[PDB]
């Protein structure tokens, strides 16, 4: 507090409009260059013209403060005529450039505001990920280094805007799961992998199941019918009661009749993997709501294959192998060789019991690239650690540090210096 | 009265002036019927009231806080006072500049 | 002719010689709320920021005090040239970074930019151009003389 | 693992499967395994040595 | 494997659930 009350606090952090305009920008430079050259040719036309326009209003306030005399005995009201006659003219020939600004705005805005919307959407849920397990912490930086792959290292590489925009989008919720998962636990990738199928669901002629998905999240966390007990005919009572709490769902109201009805439906919805099957119901259905309404009765019923109707409902909206790729071992090759700047070092947050200096050793063999490993904890290995990082900048061979861990104020000017 | 004190200078008095019936008060002993310089120091110590609240707010929610201070009141304060006088010279610059203009285009 | 082409200038100055009475009345108000935005709202995001305006508007109007609801906040307290002066010193156009542009120019207690990305520093580095600003750490073994370099000069100094 | 005999093929499958199979069966402690043991990448390189040796 | 699979979705409720959240004794 002694520090923060003798200086004024300013944060230069990041905006939803501010991003969707940045991701805007760099959507039409990467697309559109001459069209994104010329609208900021006019922004910097109009720009000019208004200050032209501001001197004119300062210069003729002053001229006619400052006659000193009648207005009809002076020529110099004449020379301010003939220069306001001429502004006029060029703030009349300024509506030509307007309209050219207005067609250039309504066509970007209709060729790629969905896309910029998702750029905000996926970014902040990617900075709003970090509250889960205190490891990860994405910054702007990595959200741009995911665009420059995106929109400069097109798979399948055309010449088709309207497609290209879809492959884009498509590119770009596959390529961040990947870069954001990679480094992850296994139990967070299911929960990245639906909330960027929710950002896709929010961002596409589907109708938004805003109810539903309240439902889904606060179901449990909600009140119930207190001592209405269903009956227990071929559900337990935990089943009764996650039938009840979804009962108030107004596509979901006959069930306690439904599920007596259909009497013969004891292995579709018990026992069995009701994953593949499901009973019962939710007008033609989209599949993605199909989908919904399997999810919120797999979770009422059987809540053990929730993560498997996850999986599922993430395959029929993003795509059946859309996170069939963290399964695969980790080409760590490529990853490092292409999409790790030198200035950032590469972090290996691992498990106990389950090293990673096998892997980066593994590496250097392979790729014949010359490393000095140096275990942290001692002055010596401080010293040596320096020595090494700056021989390494200065030449280009690799330094490996082992057990970072171990000292955090040390960890501190390390980065500092790496910056 | 740090408030009161600092902003007695100016001319804050307006000769109309309607009490709200809602009577916001956070200050107490605010004497009755209030003035304009009155009803705008007892906001300031609203605004500085609603800041402890704000940041308090925060700190359940669960976000990093920062604490607030006296000198962030006598800098506010002095932002208001700076604030004010610059504003009120520049409308009355830019007023005199309009009627000699009115002036001269009648003449 | 004189008179055609300053007829609709004379319609302007007509409504806003009739409108300086209005603005006389807002003044106390407006620059309430522009001081308190300016030297309490700085360390807070935007939702924050539109939230502690919100209170002391909604104050404000529970107190009869009548302040422009109709004008923004950067508009209030931003020039049209020193606008244009600081998107060309590589400032972003986000309503966020104009307020904090002007809290950075019209500051009171020396103020401690907090900047993930580097654009407040390049943005102050760009303004200070005129000045020869000085950019130093606090890590750095040559940083009180620095600012003690800075404290005789009177030049303008980046920690 | 292409070296001769061609029974090493065999041979390094079942002892990966054997190490798959153990080191699985740590997720559902304490019914796989009584105690957290680490079946880590080091006894697989033993046990791929010895079958070599 | 039920047990197992029940907890963890009960834990990616939950976490989904605090990432919404953003958007006398």
């Amino acid at each position: 507090p002694d520090l923060c009350s003798r200086v004024t606090f300013v944060n230069f952090t990041v905006t939803r409009s501010s991003l969707q305009s940045q991701c805007l920008n760099e959507v039409l430079k990467a697309e559109r260059p001459d069209v994104d050259e010329k609208r900021s040719d006019l922004l910097k036309l109009q720009g000019e013209f208004q200050l032209r326009l501001r001197q004119l209003e300062k210069s003729l306030l002053q001229a006619l403060n400052e006659v000193k005399g009648r207005i009809l005995d002076d020529d110099t009201i004449i020379t301010t005529l003939e220069n306001l006659k001429r502004e006029a003219a060029e703030v009349t020939r300024k509506v030509e450039e307007t309209d050219i600004v207005m067609q250039e705005v309504e066509t970007v805005s209709q060729q790629y505001l969905p896309l910029s919307t998702a750029c905000s959407s996926i970014y902040f849920t990617m900075e709003s990920l970090k509250q889960i397990h205190f490891l990860y912490q994405y910054s702007l930086q990595f959200f741009l280094d995911i665009y420059h792959n995106v929109l400069y290292e097109n798979p399948n590489l055309v010449t088709d805007h309207t497609q290209r925009l879809s492959i884009i989008t498509k590119d770009l919720f596959q390529v961040a799961f990947n870069r954001v998962a990679r480094g992850m636990l296994h139990q967070d990738h299911i929960t990245f992998a639906m909330l960027l199928a929710r950002i896709k669901l929010k961002g596409t002629g589907e109708p938004t199941y805003d109810a539903e998905f309240q439902h889904f999240l606060r179901g449990n966390e909600i009140v119930l019918s207190a001592g209405s007990t269903p009956r227990i005919q071929g559900l337990t009572v935990e089943q009764a009661e996650a039938v009840v709490r979804l009962s108030c769902l107004p596509a979901f109201k006959d069930l306690i009749a439904k599920v007596q009805a259909d009497e013969q439906f004891g292995i579709w919805l018990d026992s069995s993997s009701p994953e593949q099957t499901v009973p019962y119901l939710w007008t033609p259905a989209t599949p993605i709501g199909q989908a919904i309404h399997r999810l919120l009765l797999i979770q009422a019923f059987r809540p053990d294959r929730l993560l498997a109707m996850a999986h599922m409902f993430v395959s029929t909206n993003l795509g059946e192998s859309f996170m069939s790729i963290m399964e695969q071992p980790l080409d760590l090759t490529h990853i490092v060789g292409t999409e790790v700047k030198p200035n950032t070092p590469v972090l290996m947050c691992s498990v106990p019991g389950y090293d990673a200096s096998g892997h980066v050793e593994d590496l250097a063999a392979e790729q014949n690239t010359q490393i000095t490993s140096i275990a942290i904890g001692s002055a010596e290995g401080f010293n040596q650690a320096d020595k090494a990082i700056n021989t390494a900048v200065k030449s280009g061979r690799w330094v490996m540090l082992k057990n970072v861990h171990l000292a955090p104020g040390w960890l501190m000017q390390l980065e500092k210096k790496l910056h | 009265q740090v408030g009161k004190e600092f902003t007695s200078k100016m001319d804050l008095e307006k000769p109309n002036y309607i009490v709200p019936d809602y009577m916001p008060v956070v200050y107490d002993k605010l004497p009755q019927p209030p003035s304009h310089r009155e009803a705008i120091v007892n906001s300031c110590v609203f605004v500085h009231q609603t800041l402890h609240q704000a940041n308090a707010r925060l700190a359940k929610r669960g976000g990093r806080t920062m604490a607030i201070t006296p000198r962030h009141y006598l800098d506010f304060i002095n932002h208001y006072a700076n604030l004010f006088h610059e504003k009120r010279s520049e409308l009355e610059e830019q007023q005199m500049h309009l009627n000699v203009g009115l002036r001269k285009i009648k003449e | 002719a004189l008179l055609k082409s300053l007829s609709a200038e004379r319609e302007r100055w007509e409504k806003t010689s009739e409108t300086f009475k209005n603005q006389m009345s807002t003044i106390a108000g407006d620059c309430l709320l522009s001081a308190a935005f300016i030297a309490y709202a700085g360390y807070f995001d935007q939702q924050m920021r539109q939230n502690l305006f919100t209170t002391w508007s909604h104050h404000l109007q529970q107190a009869n005090i009548q302040f422009r609801t109709d004008i923004a906040r950067t508009e209030y307290l931003s020039n049209a040239d020193e606008r244009l002066r600081w998107q060309a010193s590589s400032l972003p156009a986000d309503d966020l970074c104009t307020e904090n542009a002007i809290m950075l120019k019209r500051f009171n207690r020396y103020p401690l930019i907090i900047d993930p990305s580097g654009q407040a520093t390049e943005f102050i580095m760009n303004e200070y151009k005129d000045r020869k600003i000085t950019r130093t750490s606090f890590l750095d073994d040559a940083f009180r003389k620095n600012l003690e370099s800075a404290l005789r000069f009177g030049n303008p100094l980046l920690v | 693992i292409c070296k001769s005999p061609n029974e090493r093929a065999r041979l390094y499958f079942l002892l990966a499967w054997f190490h798959a199979i153990i080191q699985e069966r740590l997720r559902y402690a304490p019914l796989g395994w009584s105690k957290k043991y680490e079946f880590g990448e080091s006894d697989l390189r033993s046990a791929c040595d010895t079958v070599d040796t | 494997e039920r047990v197992l699979l029940t907890t963890q979705g009960v834990d990616m409720i939950s976490k989904m659930l605090k990432m919404q959240m953003l958007e006398t004794l």
